[PDB]
């Protein structure tokens, strides 16, 4: 039961579900074929939720692919672990997106949608138990900015008490991948905060220094800066899906983790990383992990957390431990850290505990952040938005889409709205 | 800049009223418009040669006919139907 | 005992027949000689059915082909299965139909029927217990759609208690074979309600694309498009020639499916369509059948079931599995799809199980529909009708074969008596 089906929008939205379904069937035991090959008998105790058990004694991912133009399924299926995914799934256009988020969501996004939500709705009769739906996009490009987020406002109207959550890319602060990425950010960000139970925001531009800091990587290619996003995702769900002594799920992390429901912007941590250089000289010890996860250059966003106070912390531990071990030192961080943390909420620090390891480690965790840092992430955005728009500069290409002003009006206060809850709930007493 | 208008296809009511967008940088006659649209939406023979308004009454052959917030419906080598559509 | 004559009439009836009975014949094992091959002893316990035994040991197909002309005759005995039929059923005649209605039941149609109507009495003393005729032709060209209805109107006076069943094809809605295809359609709609307890609806239109859309043929020849049609034929009488739990036949599925005696158009589905790149990525279940019979891709007919209710459906299931189960999905498609079936029908859901799958496969189904949407399919010749009519357009060739103006008036307003009942039983309460 409690089945999860797995939604995938735009080019940056596909590659990294290349690296996420390689690392889900790794912990399992599955070739590129989808036959099982594993050894022991726990990993198919919950093997329902990421896989629809087909004839054959095969697998399947439950997985949709969403693009505007076919120059990335072809690439998919043409590498490892392309040929488990099913060929009807891959629903796509023909056209492209052009880089446009009117073009994502008015004039190609109101064709392909019909051709997608009938498929959820083929995966929705298979579903057993529906749990809840992730999704896997950006928010700076064409598709991954426009293509998901319609597919959330029709999602949610089909299902109100299913969760929702969104593994987006925000752009970085410095260098700049788009150049209409202020556009599609404000857009889009109106968007989330609608139809979103929670979001995990990841940026490129930590994820370079991680690896080069950190791993000391020389050439870090995309099959290791996705490697990471995959060690998010699977570190959030390995409660769910293995006996742990403390359980743990997409529900109990969501309200558990926003307190007041458009507070929902939230920053992952993975923990420990061991250069290939450097990993015979570490102690694999459970208060290592802690202070490795608490500074600034662990963090996968552009944020400081020495300006700000954290509201909720989950750290969800994987590996054999001690519980009044780790509560020691969770309890001991809530203490010496004292400015860091908000002083109206007692126990801000969320512990859960599995007993499956990661593979190829002996014990690891996963932080999930959720502090009032990222006012600086968006006002950033919304400092770039007023400086754009006020020349009417790239307006002709969203206006010549069926666009109107007043639709940038009030997604541009919105972010104001926002921004202003958090330094609000920032410095009270 | 653009119109804001849609269409359907007629005697047959299945239709959801897309809404194509109409402008000057992605049409330059009334004719391109009534080829553009097949692609789209079927009809029996698939010639699109006119296209009644939201009640019927009278032909278009002009962009500037379109005021915005209508529906118009798909006509030809047939006639209105009178059907009750945006019900 | 219960014995079926079979008779083709037409090019298009004759080449299904030699696609029909290559699948027949590999149902039981039988070589294109006509001795026997198979395994088990099921296979000859209901063999009596489409076989005269003959002698040596042999077998042949109890089938009478008419064409007008011994262009397409020839054509069968140089194929495969072409030697197993007997060498005197060929009735055909020299000229040929020029595609004319008129042509087809007046000019040689009252030569050739004498021909054959003691062939079939010469079959109807060999029948040890005759239980109906089923024929196969078209409504549009000439042979198949006159010269059939003039055997059913000789056939029906010398049988009143026997059934009688026309796997016809009805011409497609946008694309035209024939160029006199409506005055072919009416002229044989007003003979077939006279003295046909059912019909069989089958377009050429939508059988492309479920060619296209589901199997995803590249060349999608005759060799495949009449392939779905003989699945339909042996999908109705796999009750009939097999030992299930819940036996059915041509009785069976006449009463309890035509409850209003002039309401006798149907449409058959076929379920599952493994394509050959798509086969091994499915679920065999139950419920697998059941989702995908339901939807309009894959009906025979151009028809929008979402425009229209069903009133009676049969669904003959073939293989080995559980009679709850099947009845569980029956009651839920009749639970949450109730505005597309008719109110004041409880029970509206016939279950067939047989228990010999066919073969190549595992587990399958024959889906037969009736539903009020078949009222789209003859408007749509009845506008194509008055719109030639009120021309007098093509009229001196069926007035020069001695026909007159009042053939067309009765036969116009019976087509709209008989879809103004279906208008009237689709919204009552
Ligand atoms: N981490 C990561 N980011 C990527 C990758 N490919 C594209 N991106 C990001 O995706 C964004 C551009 O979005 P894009 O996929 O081109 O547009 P869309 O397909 O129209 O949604 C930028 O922020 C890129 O940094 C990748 O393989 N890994
Ligand atoms: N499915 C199918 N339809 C056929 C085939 N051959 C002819 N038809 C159909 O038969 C109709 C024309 O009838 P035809 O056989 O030429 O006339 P008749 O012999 O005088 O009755 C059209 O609707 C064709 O699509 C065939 O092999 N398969």
């Amino acid at each position: 039961m409690r089945e999860i089906v797995h939604i995938q929008a735009g080019q940056c939205g596909n590659q990294i579900g290349a690296k996420f379904w390689e690392v889900i069937s790794d912990e399992h035991g599955i070739d590129p074929t989808g036959s099982y090959h594993g050894d022991s008998d726990l990993q198919l105790e919950r093997i329902n939720v990421y896989y629809n058990e087909a004839a054959g004694n095969k697998y399947v991912p439950r997985a949709i692919l969403v693009d505007l133009e076919p120059g990335t399924m072809d690439s998919v299926r043409s590498g490892p672990f392309g040929q488990i995914f099913r060929p009807d799934n891959f629903v796509f256009g023909q056209s492209g997106a052009g880089n446009n988020w009117a073009k994502g969501h008015y004039t190609e996004g109101a064709e392909l949608v019909d051709s997608v939500l009938d498929v959820v709705r083929k995966e929705s009769e298979s579903c057993d138990c529906l749990q809840g739906f992730q999704l896997t996009h950006s928010l700076g490009g064409g598709t991954g900015s426009g293509m998901g987020t319609l597919l959330i406002s029709k999602i949610r109207e089909e299902y109100p008490d299913r969760i929702m959550n969104t593994f987006s890319v925000v752009p970085s602060p410095k260098v700049s991948d788009t150049v209409v990425e202020p556009y599609n950010a404000t857009l889009s960000v109106h968007q989330l905060v609608e139809n979103t139970d929670e979001t995990y925001c990841i940026d490129n531009e930590a994820l370079y220094d991680i690896c080069f800091r950190t791993l000391k990587l020389t050439t870090p290619t995309y099959g290791d800066l996705n490697h990471l996003v995959s060690a998010t995702m699977s570190g959030v769900t390995t409660c769910l899906r293995f006996p742990g002594q403390l359980n743990a799920d997409l529900r109990k992390l969501a309200v558990n983790m926003v307190p007041f429901p458009r507070l929902h912007f939230f920053m992952p941590g993975f923990a420990p990383l061991t250069s290939r250089g450097s990993q015979q000289y570490r102690a694999l010890t459970v208060p290592e992990l802690t202070q490795q996860m608490f500074d600034a250059k662990n963090m996968m966003a552009a944020c400081d957390p020495r300006h700000g106070r954290y509201l909720t912390v989950a750290a969800v531990f994987r590996g054999r431990m001690s519980m009044k071990e780790v509560d020691e030192q969770m309890l001991n961080v809530q203490n010496k850290n004292s400015s860091y943390f908000v002083e109206w909420i007692p126990n801000n620090v969320k512990t859960a505990v599995c007993d499956i390891p990661p593979r190829g480690l002996k014990m690891s965790a996963t932080f999930i952040g959720n502090s009032t840092a990222i006012q600086e992430l968006f006002k950033r955005i919304s400092e770039q938005f007023t400086a754009m728009f006020r020349r009417k500069a790239f307006l002709h290409w969203y206006t010549g889409e069926g666009m109107d002003e007043m639709e940038f009006t009030e997604a541009e206060s919105n972010m104001n709205d926002l921004v202003s809850e958090y330094q609000q709930y920032q410095d009270a007493t | 800049r653009p119109k804001l208008v849609t269409i359907i296809r007629s005697g047959v009511k299945p239709r959801k009223a897309v809404r194509v967008l109409l402008n000057k940088k992605t049409a330059h006659s009334f004719e391109q418009v009534l080829t553009d649209i097949t692609e789209a939406i079927k009809l029996e023979t698939g010639v699109v040669k006119k296209l009644y308004t939201l009640d019927g009454k009278q032909v278009t052959c002009l962009h500037d006919f379109f005021g915005d917030d209508d529906v118009f419906i798909a006509c030809g080598p047939e006639k209105f139907r009178y059907a009750q559509d945006d019900f």
